[PDB]
This record gives structure tokens, C-alpha cells and sequence, in this order.
């Protein structure tokens, strides 16, 4: 199978192997058992020139998984502020909620990925999107004694 | 699957089996002192089949038959402890073949047969020939049959079972003694030959216009049916090679096994063939019944499997269309639910006096009109319960002649039901 | 590197000798075994003397065929530990060839494989060839093929099945074996090459000019065709260079691994141009499977060139045909033809009516109007276990009646298979 050569290729970096698995007609958008496409495992290991090639040869951008992560979720998760500007450059979806209700902005917030959360906010992060507690990245921020983030998340 | 054990029981056995062994001799170019002054490999190619010296184990109860046996022409090469002979003869009474005078031989025949086989690189199976209304080839082949079966049951059994008919011999305890043996035949060989000499006293009476028939002008038809039949045995060829194989391919329920054979020309005892006969020719002695050597219709029933076997130098590619088109043109004779079942094989080597000749072994339904024949003769003679006193005598019991009338009506029932079967 | 071939039943074997006389002067190798000049020793291992061994064994439940090996051109050519021979034979029956004599020459058979595996250090896989409707082809292959699965699992496993054509047939019960055979062997197979006798008997009348062709022309048209398929393996190419590559590029659901070959051109010995030989592939009459791939829908392609080819005019041969003809494929394929070239030009036998090409190709295309042909034997099938008609042969050697019917749902799920990819 090329879809799971593909899917372990994005994940463990291996940018020529990726393009060989391509050159074989290998699933750009195949899932694992969890639902993750190769997308979804460059953004979070932080592999920039295996996103862009995925995206280039029509990967699905806002492609969830079986508990509603996009890659914008994970590469905001991680902090991979690479990932981040070129997956919104190709269209992802700033204010996608997953299966926690976490968007992109809450988990670059948690993690304290404070320049993250600068470019999602300027891409038109909603502040006032809210948690399954009901807690907003605002409210993360000043339960959490966060101040640099609490000024970030009002400029 | 190389060596075939030959045995020959009763006075026709000895018989048509020694005009047998003249015939396929001379064929692979065996002289009657045992050396070989042919002239082809494909002679001696599967020679090893039937020789060693024949393969060939003599038996009768009639001690007499030794003699006409060795005082005929090829009477020399049989090997003498193969000659296996009883004191008296059975009379007629399948009784003393199967369970008294027969029985208390057999053990002697067995040996000899075990001495023979012992010394075969691979066994296929065995070959016996005998007359179905005698006491001896009936009662006591039948009776070395199952003894065989139950000691080879590895291998083949393929007998050569001649039918008794009113129009040579007047004896009427014969329908007895062909219901009883065909009981046995159907439970313990693989494949039988059925030839009926009400076929061959109608083929050398009316055919080959001979107002009175011999034995041996019956036997010349027969000895060259057998070698007709056993071509693919004996010479190189791809299709119907070894008695198994022909088995699979011609026998498609167990209990329907009984071969309808027939070949062409029909020729007569030493008579000048001029004019040889093309291949569309040959091929229309297949449905020709003058040509069966079993007195059955093949229009009256329909073939479930047949084996066509040439014999000569002749065009493959015409006979393969001949036989095709004899086929198709034909259909509603053929089985439809069984697809190619009809297999044609070409032998370059023709038979002796032919520049030309063709058999035809076919498993039709028609040979049903036989086994009714013997049936309500046997039933004629059962219902006024002539002669019982002679088997039941012998320790046979009443109960038998039932079963076996019952077991052979199955027989012709279970022919009927496929003849009338529908592929839909 | 190394690849093992296995022969059963005649088929198998005469097709086999066919094979390595043809690879023999494909490699320049000498019926003694010498040579006088790596890639090609993928299918030959080498003595200490110089002598090239064939990477194969022959097996038959009987010893006519192979004892010809073993007193022919080439009986230098195998070491006689290869050639396994028993007494009896199958005689037309999957069961006798499964069951009942299979089983008493199996453990042999399988001991004299790990004799060549246990001289080879990476083995691929193992070349399986063998007929259909034969009792030993059917029947042992099967069985053999199960019991590579469990002392070679993880490897790979490629079949070359003689389809039953009623022109050559030595048996009613061909349909029989075939499917029972193809039931077993199923899921022990990664790929195989099926070849239509009536296909090969057709070429063989129409383009080698032969009233009733012999089984010798038969085979040495097919061993054409095979080495066509096996060239990639023996002599380092681009494309298709080891197994596995067979089934990544030709098979994309494990169940449906049947392949039609195409080989063009078959030139009578009493030259044509790219273009002309690679429509030559998308013609009917030189197939190796009679069906019709109109059709069907393609799942994969390869064009496998060999000898005088100019790589620029295969590119216009494939966009005139990719233009000029409606090659349906699936929506789930690459719609892109593999390809790949092998220079050195296609070897016939001397003394072959075959004539020598300046250039050839051989196209696999996993087509499913292939089902068609299954289609034909399971209908003989049915209507003979319509009546149970032979199967007490089967029944009595060993073998459960429900196998029949359990074979027959895995034939006719397969054809269903078929059915809903091409869609
Ligand atoms: N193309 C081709 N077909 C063959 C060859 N030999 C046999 N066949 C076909 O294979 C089918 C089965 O015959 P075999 O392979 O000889 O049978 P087997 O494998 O030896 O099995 P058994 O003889 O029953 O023990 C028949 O339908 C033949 O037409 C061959 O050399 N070339
Ligand atoms: N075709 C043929 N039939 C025979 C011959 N001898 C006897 N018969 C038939 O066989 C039956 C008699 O059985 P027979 O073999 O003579 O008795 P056995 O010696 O006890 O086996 C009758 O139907 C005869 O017509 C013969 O030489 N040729
Ligand atoms: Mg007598
Ligand atoms: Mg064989």
C-alpha cells in the first residue's frame, strides 16, 4: 500500500521519499485509523517542504480527522509558525472547532505560542470563540496568569 | 500408471482373449516364440503395458481349455504357471463359479495374479475378459473381481463382458447368469466393454452377409474392437493415455459405467480391402448402429461421454472438423450439461489389413435397451422360478435373484433419468 | 535478488524447458551449462567450474515428461536433484493432486525448494508455472502454493496458469480443476499471468501460418511471451525490476491479480515500426486471454519494449492511441502508461517458425473484461455440478463435497469483484 508508505514518509520527513511515493500515484488524502492524512502529520512533525508539496498537489487543507483536527489545529498545537502561515495562505479554515471545541487560537494560546498567536489573530481568529467549558483563549489567558498573552490577545 | 495385469476366465474369456493377444502382437511385432521383428519404435514406445511375454493370466474350470489355448497360433508365449485350471467345469451355473467350485480355485488365480503384480514398476489396474451366461467367466470372474478389488482397491478394474443373446446359444439359464454378474459388475469395476452378441451375430449375418456365424467370426469383430480400445493404452498419445484418465473422463457417475463400443470398417475374416475409406466416412459409423458392437440405438438415447480413437495416417485437421460438425449437427444427441465431452485421439500406426480405421467408445443412455433385454428374460424365467434348484443348490439363496433384478432395474431407471435430463 | 521457478505437470514443465531453452540463448548460455561472456543471475547460480545453474525446480506425479528433461538437449543444464518425479499421476483430478498424491510427495518437493533458497541470500519470491485443468497442475500447485505461504510468508509469489481451450483439452473435468485451483490458490497468489490455450492456438494458426498446431509450437510462442515479462528481471531495466514492483504496479486490490498479456509482433519465418506494434496491443486477435477489453475498464497498463525503440516514438505511438482510441479506465487509477525499454532484441530458437523482430513489445493490462473468461469456465462448471456429474472422482480422493460449492461462491464473488470496480 503507497497511501501508508505516504503517510509514514510525511510524518518521519523523508521530503524524497514523499516524492517518490507522489510519483507512484500514492493517496495525497489518505487517512490512517484515526483519520490522519499526510497533512495532517508534516504540520504537526514540523516538515515545511513536505506541507507545501501536499498542498501543491491538491491536499485537503481543512481535512479533519476522526476528532475534528485540522492541520491548522496541530501545527498551531506544536508551534510551527511556518506551517501555520502557509497553511492559511492556502485557504484553512482560521476558526475550525474540533471534537473538544478548541480552535486553532485556544491551543496556540495554551502552549504559549505567543507569535502563532499574533498571525492567527491578524488572519481573523475569533477571540470570542469559546471551549466545551465555555472558556475563550481571553479566558485562558487570565485564568492562567498569562499576561503577555493577555496584551497579545487585546492589540 | 504404466503396467496392465491381463487375465482371461472361462471359455470365451480364453477365447476372445488369445484372439486378443494375436492381435496386439502382431500390432507391436511380437512373434509367437516372444521376440520382437517389428520395425518402429513406436511399437516398443509402451510395450511395457501389456508385456514383460504377455502380462496374461489364464483361467477356467474346464480343464480342457488349457489345450485350445496353447494349440492355438500364439498359444507358446503365455507363461505356463499363469494357466490356472480347475477339474470339472461349472455348467452353465453362475452359482458353482461364484460360491462352490469357482470359489475353492480363485485363491490359486489370486496368487498367480499377486506373482505378476508384485513385479510391476507402477500397476494401473487390471483387464479381464469373459462371457457374462456362463457358470466359469461370469460366476467366477466376477468372484476373482471383487476379490481383486478388495485386495487392489489402489487400482483400476476394466472388464471386457460379453452378452449372452438367444441367437447363440439356446441355454435359458443365461439371463440368470448375466442379471447376477451385471449386479456384481456395477458395484465393482470402474469400466466395462458391453459386447453383445446379438450385435454380432447381426453384424456377421447382416452386414457382412454370413448366413451362419462362428465364434470365430463373432470374435474376429471383438478382437479388433480390443485393440481399437486399447490404442491409447498401447502406443504414445496426449489424450485418454492410462485407464484412470479414461475412467475420469468417460465415466460420470459411478454406477454408469458400461461403455457402448463400436468401430468401422467392418470387415470380414481375411477379406480383400481395396477401396479405404476417407475420414468423413469413418466418422459416420459413429451413429451407424450396424457398427455398434452392443445391439443398442445410440438415436434411442443420448451420449453422456464418448472417446473417438483414429487409427492411420490421415488429416488431424479433417478429422477434428469432421468430428465437431458430427457434433453439432447432432446436438440434441449430445448431453448439453457436460461441455466437450466428446474426445477425439489419432494413432499414425493403423491396424492390421486397414489403411484406415476408427473405434468409437461411447456412455449412452441407449445401452439401457440392453440391460431391459436381459431384465425380462431373466424375469420371464424368474417368475416361473425355472431351474432355481440348480444355484440355490450351491448355497445361493432366492433373496439374491431379486436384489439383483431389482438392482439392475435401478440401473436402467437411473439411465432414463439422465437421458430425460434438462441443462435449463 | 534471487527469483525461484517451479514447474508442475507437464504444462508446467514443457512450457518450462521451452523457458530456459530461451533464456539460455537470451544469456548466451550453453546447453552444457557454460558460458563464454550481475543482472542475469537473478534466475542462474554459478558452480565453482564455470557452470551456470538454473534457479528451478520441476515436479510431476509421474516421470514421462521430466524423464525427457533428463535425456534432452539439456539434461546437463539441471542438477537431477531439481528434477522430482512420482509414480502415479493425477489423472485429471484436483483432489488426487491435493489430497490423495500430493501429500506423499509434498514434504520432498518442498525440502528440495530450501536446497535453492538456502543457496540464494535475498530471495524475492518464487515463479510458479503450471496448467489449470490438469489434476496435478490444479491440485499440487495449490497445495504447494499453501505451504509456501507458511515456510516463505513473507515473500512474494507469481503464477504462469495454462486456461483450458477444448482444441488441446485431455479432460471433461478441466473446469473442475480450474476452479478448484483458483479458489485455493487465491489467496496465496500476489500476481499471476493467465494464458488462454485457444488464444495461442488462434496466433499460432492465423500469424505463424499452421494448420493444427503441436503443443512445441504452443509453448514457444508462450515462453516468447514469458520471457517478454520476465526480461525486466534478468536483465536490470527501468520498470517492473524485482516482484513486488508486479504487484504495485499491476495489481491495486489483492483479489483481482490477473493480468491480460498482449505480445505484438508474432511474425511467420516465410520489419514493422513502433507505432504500428503498439496497436498491435489494443488488438483482440493477439491476446493472451480471448476477451474483449472494450468492454472493460483498465485498472493499470505497462508496456514492456524490447530491441530497435526509439523512446520519443513509443511517446507518439502512446498519445496516437490515447487520442485515437477511448481506452476506458477508472476514476481511482493514474491515468498515465507505465513503460519501460529493454534494447537487445527479442531471441527466437533456431529452427522456430517464430521469425526474429528488429523490435517487440509485450503490454500487461489489468483489464476486467478478463472476467469474461472466468465467466466461461464457471458456467461449464455449473452445469456439470448441476448433476454432480465427475464428482465422485473428486469424493473419493480424499476431498469434502461442500469445496466444490465453497470454490464456486469464491468464483462467483470474484466476478462480482469484477463487476464493481468497472463502474
Ligand atoms: N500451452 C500448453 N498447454 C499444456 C501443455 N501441457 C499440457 N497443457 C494443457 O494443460 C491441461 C492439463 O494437462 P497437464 O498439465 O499435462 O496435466 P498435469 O498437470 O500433468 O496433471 P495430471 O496429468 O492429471 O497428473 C490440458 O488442458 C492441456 O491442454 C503445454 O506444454 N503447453
Ligand atoms: N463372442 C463369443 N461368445 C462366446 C464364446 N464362447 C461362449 N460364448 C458365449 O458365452 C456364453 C457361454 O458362457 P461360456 O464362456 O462358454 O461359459 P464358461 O466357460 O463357464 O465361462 C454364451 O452366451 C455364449 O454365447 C466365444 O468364443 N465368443
Ligand atoms: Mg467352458
Ligand atoms: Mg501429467
Amino acid at each position: 500500500d503507497l497511501g501508508k508508505k505516504l503517510l509514514e514518509a510525511a510524518r518521519a520527513g523523508q521530503d524524497d521519499e514523499v516524492r517518490i511515493l507522489m510519483a507512484n500515484g500514492a493517496d495525497v488524502n489518505a487517512t490512517d485509523a484515526s483519520g490522519l492524512t499526510p497533512l495532517h502529520l508534516a504540520a504537526t512533525y514540523g516538515h515545511l517542504e513536505i506541507v507545501e508539496v501536499l498542498l501543491k498537489h491538491g491536499a485537503d487543507v481543512n481535512a479533519i480527522d476522526i476528532m475534528g483536527s485540522t492541520p491548522l489545529h496541530l501545527a498551531a498545537l506544536i508551534g510551527h509558525l511556518e506551517i501555520v502561515e502557509v497553511l492559511l495562505k492556502h485557504g484553512a479554515d482560521v476558526n475550525a472547532v474540533d471534537t473538544w471545541g478548541d480552535t486553532p487560537l485556544h491551543l496556540a494560546a495554551i502552549m504559549g505560542h505567543l507569535e502563532i498567536v499574533e498571525v492567527l489573530l491578524k488572519h481573523g481568529a475569533d477571540v470570542n470563540a469559546q471551549d466545551k467549558f465555555g472558556k475563550t483563549a481571553f479566558d485562558i489567558s487570565i485564568d492562567n496568569g498569562n499576561e503577555d498573552l493577555a496584551e497579545i490577545l487585546q492589540k | 500408471m504404466r503396467e496392465i495385469v491381463h487375465i482371461q476366465a472361462g471359455q470365451c474369456g480364453n477365447q476372445i482373449g488369445a484372439k486378443f493377444w494375436e492381435v496386439i502382437s502382431d500390432e507391436h511385432g511380437i512373434d509367437p516364440t516372444g521376440s520382437y521383428h517389428g520395425d518402429s519404435d513406436l511399437q516398443l514406445e509402451r510395450i511395457n503395458v501389456y508385456y514383460n511375454v504377455p502380462r496374461a493370466i489364464l483361467v477356467d474350470l474346464e480343464p480342457g481349455t488349457m489345450d485350445s489355448v496353447r494349440s492355438g497360433p500364439f498359444g507358446q508365449i503365455f507363461r505356463p504357471d499363469n494357466f490356472v485350471f480347475g477339474q470339472s467345469g461349472a455348467g452353465n451355473n453362475w452359482a458353482k463359479g461364484h460360491y462352490t467350485e469357482g470359489a475353492e480355485l480363485v485363491d490359486s488365480v489370486l496368487d498367480v495374479v499377486r506373482k505378476e503384480s508384485e513385479s510391476c514398476d507402477c500397476l494401473q489396474g487390471f483387464q479381464l475378459t469373459h462371457s457374462l451366461g456362463g457358470g466359469t467367466g461370469s460366476g467366477m470372474g466376477t468372484l476373482l473381481i471383487s476379490k481383486i478389488r478388495e485386495e487392489y482397491p489402489d487400482r483400476i478394474m476394466n472388464t471386457f463382458s460379453v452378452v449372452p443373446s438367444p441367437k447363440v446359444s439356446d441355454t435359458v439359464v443365461e439371463p440368470y447368469n448375466a442379471t447376477l454378474s451385471v449386479h456384481q459388475l456395477v458395484e465393482n469395476t470402474d469400466e466395462t466393454y458391453c459386447i453383445d452378441n446379438e450385435a454380432l451375430y447381426d453384424i456377421c449375418f447382416r452386414t457382412l452377409k454370413l448366413t451362419t456365424p462362428t465364434y470365430g467370426d463373432l470374435n474376429h469383430l471383438v478382437s479388433a474392437t480390443m485393440s481399437g480400445v486399447t490404442t491409447c493404452l498401447r502406443f504414445p498419445g496426449q489424450l485418454n493415455a492410462d485407464l484412470r484418465k479414461l475412467a475420469v473422463n468417460m465415466v460420470p457417475f459411478p454406477r454408469l459405467h458400461f461403455f457402448m463400443p463400436g468401430f468401422a470398417p467392418l470387415t470380414s475374416r481375411g477379406s480383400q480391402q481395396y477401396r479405404a475409406l476417407t475420414v468423413p466416412e469413418l466418422t459416420q459409423q459413429m451413429f451407424d448402429a450396424k457398427n455398434m458392437m452392443a445391439a443398442c440405438d445410440p438415436r434411442h438415447g443420448r451420449y453422456l461421454t464418448v472417446a473417438a480413437v483414429f487409427r492411420g495416417r490421415m488429416s488431424m485437421k479433417e478429422v477434428d472438423e469432421q468430428m465437431l460438425n458430427v457434433q453439432n449437427k447432432n446436438s440434441s444427441y449430445f448431453v448439453e450439461w457436460i461441455p466437450n465431452n466428446v474426445k477425439t485421439a489419432v494413432c499414425d500406426i493403423p491396424p492390421r489389413g486397414l489403411k484406415m480405421s476408427a473405434t468409437f467408445i461411447g456412455n449412452s443412455t441407449a445401452i439401457q435397451e440392453l440391460f431391459k433385454r436381459i431384465s425380462e428374460q431373466f424375469t420371464a424365467m424368474f417368475r416361473r422360478k425355472a431351474f432355481l434348484h440348480w444355484y440355490t443348490g450351491e448355497g445361493m439363496d432366492e433373496m439374491e435373484f431379486t436384489e439383483a433384478e431389482s438392482n439392475m432395474n435401478d440401473l436402467v431407471s437411473e439411465y432414463q433419468q439422465y437421458q430425460d435430463a434438462t441443462a435449463d | 535478488r534471487e527469483c525461484i521457478s517451479i514447474h508442475v505437470g507437464q504444462a508446467g514443465v514443457q512450457i518450462g524447458n521451452a523457458c530456459w531453452e530461451l533464456y539460455c540463448l537470451e544469456h548466451g548460455i550453453q546447453p552444457d551449462g557454460q558460458m563464454p561472456s550481475d543482472s542475469f543471475n537473478t534466475f542462474f547460480s554459478e558452480t565453482g567450474a564455470g557452470k551456470h545453474v538454473p534457479r528451478a525446480v520441476f515436479v510431476d506425479l509421474e516421470p514421462t515428461v521430466i524423464d525427457e528433461v533428463r535425456t534432452g538437449t539439456y539434461r546437463q543444464l539441471f542438477h537431477p536433484e531439481q528434477l522430482i518425479t512420482g509414480k502415479e499421476d493425477a489423472a485429471n483430478n484436483y483432489a488426487r493432486g491435493h489430497y490423495t498424491i500430493g501429500k506423499e510427495i509434498i514434504d520432498l518437493v518442498l525440502d528440495r525448494i530450501r536446497k535453492l533458497a538456502d543457496q540464494c541470500t535475498g530471495l524475492q519470491g518464487f515463479s510458479v508455472f503450471h496448467s489449470f485443468g490438469g489434476g496435478t497442475g490444479s491440485g499440487f500447485t495449490s497445495l504447494l502454493m499453501e505451504r509456501l505461504s507458511v515456510d516463505y510468508g513473507k515473500k512474494s509469489k507469481l503464477e504462469f496458469s495454462i486456461y483450458p481451450a477444448p482444441q488441446v483439452s485431455t479432460a471433461v473435468v478441466e473446469p473442475y480443476n480450474s476452479i478448484l485451483t483458483t479458489h485455493t490458490t487465491l489467496e496465496h497468489s500476489d500476481c499471476a499471468f493467465m494464458v488462454d490455450n485457444e488464444a495461442i492456438y488462434d496466433i499460432c494458426r492465423r500469424n505463424l501460418d499452421i494448420e493444427r498446431p503441436t503443443y512445441t509450437n504452443l509453448n514457444r510462442l508462450i515462453g516468447q511471451i514469458v520471457s517478454s515479462i520476465t526480461a525486466s528481471l534478468r536483465f536490470d531495466g527501468a520498470l517492473n525490476v524485482d516482484l513486488t514492483e508486479f504487484q504495485t504496479n499491476l495489481v491495486p486490490y489483492p483479489r483481482a491479480h490477473f493480468p491480460l498479456a498482449t505480445y505484438a509482433p508474432v511474425i511467420s519465418a516465410e520489419q514493422l515500426s513502433v507505432a504500428e506494434i503498439t496497436n498491435a496491443c489494443f488488438e483482440p486477435a493477439n491476446q493472451m486471454v480471448k476477451c474483449d477489453p472494450r468492454h472493460g475498464k483498465y485498472m493499470a497498463c505497462c508496456l514492456l519494449y524490447r530491441g530497435d525503440v526509439v523512446p520519443k516514438d513509443v511517446n507518439a505511438a502512446i498519445a496516437t492511441i490515447k487520442t485515437k482510441r477511448t481506452i476506458q479506465f477508472v476514476d481511482w487509477c493514474p491515468t498515465g502508461f507505465k513503460v519501460g525499454i529493454n534494447y537487445e532484441p527479442p531471441t527466437v530458437v533456431p529452427g522456430g517458425d517464430l521469425a526474429k523482430v528488429q523490435r517487440a513489445v509485450c503490454m500487461l493490462s489489468n483489464t476486467t473484461a478478463i472476467a469474461e473468461a472466468w465467466a466461461r469456465l464457471d458456467h461449464k462448471f455449473d452445469l456439470m455440478y448441476a448433476k454432480r456429474a465427475f464428482v465422485h472422482w473428486y469424493v473419493g480422493e480424499g476431498m469434502e463435497e461442500g469445496e466444490f460449492s465453497e470454490a464456486r461462491e469464491d468464483m462467483a464473488a470474484l466476478e462480482k469483484d469484477y463487476e464493481e470496480v468497472g463502474v
